[PDB]
């Protein structure tokens, strides 16, 4: 049940040096696991980039190497582009399978930072007439597109029914992204205070409101 | 150039089956071992497994043989997966992906990989979506003001929103839907001026090309 773990995301900026990580549950990372690294650019185009540890693919930029660094697989930018703002996944050879990492966030900042425009909508009156209540919470115009989202009704975080997009591209270049809070219709009559909260670059953007 | 591009992906209901093929232009094919790769909707890559040019050896993730089946035809320059048996958690972008083998005969890369084709395993019937106005709660000022329109529950994707009919366009977002209870949701906004709204009118229209409908909802404050 072999895991690969990566970090979920790292900032760095154009002219910079940057190493991401690959981790496996089993022990240290060897080169009998053919460290394979993957870019992920936008509308989903993948690309091979590094190989059995470290070997550029044929034609990949100077700029990418890889290695081991301790337990681990490791793959450098020396001189980060703002090209090379991207999703990197890592995969490990366990002798019959492979099994990917989930994936590192590399931003590499090519605009300001921008905090995210947080804004809480109460459910319509008219959906509360069938029984269920919605409500969203919408985010957008931040960069980095990296945010964690969590809601709390009277004080208590939500663990059911809540669901959130993946960071997505505005047409000025920065990040969007919605949450969703499903109650029923009895839930939201029987609660008060209602609370989307939004971490961004380690700040908590907080809107909330009271029902009725 | 390299160059992939798979095909036969497409709604599916469970316990269906459907048969994906990538071709393979730009090299000579019959010299690479060739993978098959998933990524489900918000989700990472999960590799499904590879075959040799020649057939004679495959690998395979566990969990997954049960299901698919990996093969190729050199002679047509294609490799293909057999999709029996599916399930929700097959709805995903399936890739082909090209081995790379380096000299010394001990190292790979996955170097060039198809755009993907999009697999849908569901049992939903064409449902037309529930529009609910997102106004904001009864009441703060600032000079502009942000609403919305909640699209809730339709099959199949996609919707398609607008305000006031088109005229309204700048700061408009629309939100990537999520699924709730096996149908989509999605959400857009809109912001104005706060003496612009509600003393002017402002409404969201719905298009759902399945279902032939669209509709409109005005944004009423609370
Ligand atoms: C992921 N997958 C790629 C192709 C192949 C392979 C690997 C490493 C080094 C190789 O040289 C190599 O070639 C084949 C095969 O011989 C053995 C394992 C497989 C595995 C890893």
């Amino acid at each position: 049940q072999a895991v690969v773990t990566q970090e979920s995301a790292l900032t760095t900026s154009p002219g910079e040096t940057v190493t991401l990580t690959c981790r496996s549950s089993t022990g240290a990372v060897t080169t009998s696991n053919y460290a394979n690294w993957v870019q992920e650019k936008p509308d989903h185009l993948f690309t091979g980039l590094i190989g059995g540890t470290n070997n550029r693919a044929p034609g990949v930029p100077a700029r990418f190497s890889g290695s081991l660094i301790g337990d681990k697989a490791a793959l450098t930018i020396t001189g980060a582009q703002t090209e090379d703002e991207a999703i990197y996944f890592c995969a490990l050879w366990y002798s019959n399978h492979l099994v990917f990492g989930g994936g590192t966030k590399l931003t590499v900042l090519g605009q300001p930072k921008s905090s995210p425009s947080v804004t809480l909508f109460p459910p319509s009156s008219e959906e509360l007439e069938t029984n269920k209540a919605t409500l969203v919470c919408t985010i957008t115009d931040f960069y980095p597109g990296v945010v964690t989202v969590d809601w709390k009704v009277d004080g208590t975080p939500v663990t059911q029914g809540m669901e959130t997009t993946q960071p997505s591209k505005q047409s000025n270049n920065k990040y969007m992204a919605s949450s969703y809070l499903t109650l029923t219709a009895r839930a939201w009559e029987r609660h008060s205070s209602y609370s989307c909260q939004v971490t961004h670059e380690g700040h908590t953007v907080e809107k909330s409101l009271s029902r009725e | 150039e390299v160059k992939f591009l798979e095909s036969g992906g497409g709604l599916v209901q469970p316990g269906g089956s459907l048969k994906l093929s990538c071709a393979a232009s730009g090299f000579d094919f019959s010299r690479y071992w060739m993978s098959w790769v998933r990524q489900a909707p918000g989700k990472g890559l999960e590799w499904i497994g590879e075959i040799n040019p020649d057939s004679r050896t495959i690998y395979c993730t566990p969990s997954l043989k049960d299901r698919f089946i990996i093969s190729r035809d050199n002679a047509k320059n294609t490799l293909y997966l057999q999709m029996s048996k599916v399930r929700s958690e097959d709805t995903a972008l399936y890739y082909c992906a090209r081995i790379w083998i380096y000299y010394g005969f001990d190292a790979y890369v996955m170097d060039y990989w198809g755009p993907g084709t999009s697999v849908t395993v569901s049992s939903a019937k064409t449902t037309p979506p529930s529009v609910y106005p997102l106004a904001p709660g009864s009441a703060q000022t600032n000079s502009m003001v942000t609403l919305g329109c909640l699209v809730k529950g339709y099959f199949p994707e996609p919707v398609t929103v607008t305000w006031n009919s088109g005229s309204l366009s700048s700061g408009v977002h629309t939100f990537p839907a999520v699924l709730q209870s096996d149908l989509y949701t999605l959400s857009s906004s809109v912001t104005v001026p706060s003496s612009v709204w509600p003393s002017e009118t402002v409404t969201c229209n719905v298009a759902h090309p399945a279902s032939s409908t669209k509709v409109d909802k005005k944004i009423v404050p609370r």
